[PDB]
């Protein structure tokens, strides 16, 4: 078996948002390099509104 | 202790037939299997051991067997007939049926007296009794090397005196030998030294911390008997634990003490600093420590900052202090004291210790010469402030009282150091170092020891707990020494070097733990105290095995060959040079019953499948010869076998049983059977009968029944019954005057 | 044939690290003095610890050598040679670094070896050949059947998974070719559009 | 190495059907491997 859990199956999938959304949802079964948690932001800008 | 044989073996049966025709002498040394495609002296000297002990020749031993005669009735013989070996009566019963089936005229008097007499016992010049007796020749070989090994080790009680007379103090009382000793006395002592380097070295850390833990344990049982900053910090709550440390530094070689001072020093911190610098060996104090210690004085003395004198060396720092007025700058090498006696384990070796307190022996007063002038530097002098000479004073004081107590105490301790400097050997004294630093003394309790400096008492409880140490100390090195041995006997033998490669690596990993599994499994082969030494660290003990083995490996430490060693090499030697006498054999020959092969005609064996030498020839062509491996994968056997071959490249493991009776000399089973898979030989048992050679039914039943034969090699063990002199053998019984001496101390413990 | 550094720095020749000074390191920091100008535990903690990861890295480095060796016998060739095109960086925490050399495990693989001989390595590696024959059957039966592929209308990840549903009714009576297509469109089918892209390719 | 032999009836009528083609994983291996190589990883370790 090439995967104990595979990374997302085929037929789920409609359009290419599909594949990132259930990649981070299958990503805890693999060997990550970095493990995520809250994220840093270092720039923010607010743009007027209607 | 020496085991003293009585008997001697001999492993010699007589089988003779019905008729009496024939008869044969044989040594029965047991069957042993070998397995074919492995090492075949790793195989023998896993019997060898077993060899030794089926002859009682694998413990230390010697020979009593000249109390084993009788004398005959006539009054002129008065030899002596040895009851050991074969019995002679059994020869004469042998040779009188022999006889009795030619017709021929019995034994007469005069040539049964000359039987009966070949057994004798006589003595030599040097008063050993030597045996003359019937055995086998490779019982008399194993059993007479096995003696010679022993001996070497058996020595004059007077000659194991002058051998340890050097390591004998002169406060023990000598010890009184009866005179029968010192004429007839012998030990047996093994006199070779093992070093316990290999295992020192390999674990400094862990063999330092193991010796000094267990020296401090035993020197920490020794029964005794501004300035408010100084006087309110003396605490002797840790004096038992600095008092081990002295002994320890004055003890050792290059033992390294270190002190950690406060962020912000006073005027203890100093006073500590410089205790340690004037009452302290120099060979204790490493640079780092003397630059700290330096830069601590310089730092209270003369009000500047650690980190203006962080990059300062060693002569800056002496000439800053020195300006300032201040003049204890320097420490001091301590002066070494030989020891009265040879240290134990170091043969031809003059041991030494420092005397304690940098105190020198011919003078009795310190080391240094101008202690007295720079104590009035010190008091005169202005530090830290402008006027006052409050800080002087205080040192001053403290100094004089420091100077005072260890002029009093110095010989209380030197005693103490050279007591147990003598359970050390010379090569734990020159290895051990201190690392990790695992022993520190707090600037408090270091100017708390010397200002409240305690006398020491020698009572008659420590002099004896100190025996009692010594004793187990000996026994301690001698069990390390031993495993030591075993231990590098076992990695030569077992293992190799090592490659970059991936087999290598695998092939190691798999062999070292298959060793260690074996050598802990029922009695470990290593002893339970350098088990304690690898387990110092934590690690399990077999653990710490397998660590110590594998940095073992490819050594070049020279290992002394025991007698034991030598026993079994002798033994192994003996196995793969005569395999007849132990069962086995290296080629087999299968033949046509109607090929006449030339046999072994000496026993009266019915078509014996003994053969002197496998013939190279037969019927004027060479016979065939092929391997196990290829006969096993043939599929055309049936054509080859009908020409007859020769089989060899393994080791065929064979047994016979010689009948009485006359019959058909045949096999048990089989002699091969075929398989899809391969062809095997089935075991191989004889069934051997004696011939009559006019018997026309047996005659046609070995021709036409039996349609194949096997053959080997003539067994060396089987000795045809006429050439009886050939087990004519010589065993030496040393005299039954000596006396064995099993506690060969030559000194009572009282002073 | 490959190659593989060996773990913790040690050569196998030697025994030890690769460093040759490094026993008169370890005791160089002992009696160095750092972070503070006074007196301090910073040297004599660092070679307390220092000490212990060197003793365990040559205690137990034999172990994780052979593990690496059995863990690289599974992978087949193809798979390898694709695997060196790619790259990556591992963060770990300071903490977890510190605490596997502190607390390193000691691995034994002697009831796995049968000799020389590692019989679930051997046998693993085996069924990549009847992968192997399994591609190569399912891709040729596929483009026989389907012949050359049109997409009139609709998105191309469409095309291809509402194609592995025709292959699957088509081929009902042998669901190899079903489960063999759909590995290889898990493994390009992470890329997206374009990995789509190249299984139709 | 040799295989064993069979029965005798085997060995003079017998007939085995048998195919020969090898096959290749280039197209399974034929890909950008960087997001599924993770995925694979942990199954590589948990073989063992």
């Amino acid at each position: 078996k090439l995967f104990e859990t595979s990374p997302f199956d085929p037929l789920t999938i409609k359009n290419n948002q599909d594949v990132v959304d259930k990649l981070y949802a299958t990503q805890s079964s693999s060997i990550q390099e970095v493990v995520p948690t809250k994220t840093f932001a270092t720039e923010l800008q607010f743009g007027v509104t209607s | 202790e020496l085991i003293k044989v009585p008997t001697i073996p001999h492993n010699l049966v007589l089988i003779q037939s019905d008729n009496g025709k024939h008869a044969l002498i044989k040594e029965d040394l047991g069957q042993w299997p070998v397995e074919t495609g492995i090492s075949l002296v790793n195989q023998a000297g896993v019997f060898a051991v077993q060899l030794a002990n089926k002859l009682g020749i694998d413990k230390p031993f010697v020979l009593d067997a000249g109390s084993n005669y009788f004398t005959d009735t006539s009054f002129i013989d008065t030899r002596k007939y040895c009851t050991d070996g074969l019995s002679p009566r059994e020869i004469q019963k042998a040779l009188n049926r022999q006889r009795a089936y030619y017709d021929r005229p019995e034994l007469t008097i005069s040539e049964n007296k000359t039987l009966l007499s070949q057994s004798i016992i006589y003595p030599d010049a040097d008063g050993n009794d030597v045996s003359i007796i019937f055995s086998g020749a490779m019982s008399h070989a194993i059993f007479t090397y096995a003696q010679s090994q022993w001996n070497k080790n058996i020595i004059k009680l007077d000659d194991y005196i002058r051998e340890i007379t050097l390591t004998v103090p002169k406060q023990y009382r000598p010890r009184r030998f009866k005179e029968i000793e010192h004429t007839h006395g012998y030990v047996y002592r093994e006199l070779n030294q093992g070093s316990l380097l290999p295992l020192v070295d390999a674990n400094l850390k862990e063999s330092s911390s193991y010796y000094f833990k267990k020296l401090m344990s035993s020197i920490s049982n020794v029964p005794v008997d501004h300035v408010s900053m100084l006087t309110n910090r003396l605490t002797t709550a840790n004096a038992p634990t600095v008092r081990a440390i002295t002994v320890l530094t004055c003890m050792f070689k290059q033992f390294r003490i270190g002190m950690t001072y406060a962020l912000d020093p006073n005027i203890m911190d100093v006073a500590a600093a410089t205790c340690m610098l004037l009452f302290r060996p120099a060979q204790s104090i490493s640079d780092e420590q003397y630059r700290y210690c330096l830069q601590t004085m310089a730092v209270f003395l003369t009000n500047t900052t650690y980190d203006i004198v962080n990059n300062d060396t060693i002569d800056v720092l002496k000439m800053k202090l020195r300006n300032q007025g201040w003049p204890f700058v320097e420490r001091y090498n301590a002066v070494e004291i030989d020891m009265s006696v040879e240290p134990l384990r170091s043969p031809g070796q003059v041991g030494r210790y420092y005397n304690p307190f940098n105190i020198d022996p011919l003078t009795k007063k310190h080391v240094e010469d101008r202690l007295e002038e720079f104590i009035n530097q010190v008091q005169v002098g202005r530090f830290r402030n402008a006027s006052g000479n409050a800080v002087g004073t205080t040192l001053a004081a403290f100094l004089r009282a420091c100077r005072d107590k260890t002029s009093a105490n110095w010989r209380g301790y030197s005693v103490l150091v050279s007591r147990y400097r003598s359970l050390i050997p010379n090569e734990l004294f020159e290895s051990l170092r201190n690392i990790s630093g695992e022993y520190n003394i707090n600037p408090q309790d270091e100017h708390s020891f010397f200002f409240a400096l305690a006398q020491i008492n020698a009572d008659d409880e420590f002099i004896g707990a100190i025996d009692k140490e010594s004793a187990e100390y000996l026994d301690e090195y001698a069990t390390l020494a031993r495993d030591i041995s075993n231990s590098l006997t076992l990695v030569k033998a077992a293992f190799g070097p090592l490659e970059r490669t991936s087999g290598s690596i695998i092939n190691h990993a798999n062999n070292l733990n298959k060793v260690i599994n074996h050598v802990f499994a029922d009695k470990p082969l290593i002893s339970e105290t350098m088990l304690k030494i690898l387990t110092i660290d934590g690690t399990t003990g077999k653990d710490g095995y397998r660590n110590w083995l594998d940095k073992l490996v490819g050594h070049n430490y020279p290992v002394y060959v025991e007698p034991v060693v030598n026993i079994m090499n002798f033994i192994s030697a003996r196995f793969v040079a005569d395999s007849s006498y132990f069962g086995y054999t290296n080629e087999i020959m299968i033949m046509p019953n109607h090929i006449n092969v030339p046999v072994d005609d000496r026993f009266g064996f019915r078509d014996s499948p003994f053969c002197t030498s496998l013939p190279r020839t037969i019927m004027g062509n060479d016979v065939r010869r092929i391997s196990y491996n290829v006969f096993s994968m043939m599929e055309d056997i049936d054509d080859v076998i009908s020409e007859g071959f020769i089989l060899y490249d393994a080791y065929f493991n064979f047994s016979y049983d010689i009948m009485t009776t006359d019959g058909v000399t045949r096999l048990k089973e089989d002699i091969l059977i075929v398989t899809d898979t391969g062809n095997d030989i089935k075991p191989i048992h004889f069934y051997i009968y004696f011939e009559n050679r006019n018997d026309k039914k047996l005659r046609y039943e070995s021709k036409m029944n039996v349609s194949y034969r096997l053959y080997i090699k003539t067994p060396a063990c089987l000795l045809p019954l006429s050439d009886y002199m050939r087990a004519q053998h010589d065993y030496v019984s040393p005299s039954s005057s000596r006396v064995y001496i099993k506690d060969p101390a030559v000194v009572y413990t009282r002073s």
